[PDB]
């Protein structure tokens, strides 16, 4: 938000704001437990405890 | 963990050319002076006599 940037600077904080985003979808995809991809739904996962 | 699950580098080639500093020069043309020559003499040849 700086008016001490130049709008070449905002594209340039643009490109690291988007590296962050896709890291971030890269792990979200990638991560996984036997076969479990734990961030990829909305999911409900019963533990047999009794 | 799996086939296709890299992480994709790049590479560019960096020369005076891909820069276009390759064509940089400084310098200003002279004023261009001479003098007629004086052609001296002779020299031989393989001319036979």
């Amino acid at each position: 938000a700086n008016s001490t940037n130049s709008q070449s600077d905002l594209d340039s904080i643009q490109a690291e704001i988007t590296q962050r985003l896709n890291e971030i979808d890269r792990v979200s995809g990638q991560t996984q437990f036997n076969g479990v991809k734990v961030l990829a739904q909305d999911n409900t996962l019963t533990i047999q405890v009794g | 963990a799996n086939d296709g699950e890299t992480i994709d580098i790049d590479l560019k080639q960096i020369n005076s050319q891909t820069l276009g500093l390759d064509t940089l020069n400084v310098q200003q043309k002279y004023k261009v002076s001479d003098t007629a020559a004086t052609v001296t003499g002779y020299a031989d040849t393989t001319i036979a006599l």
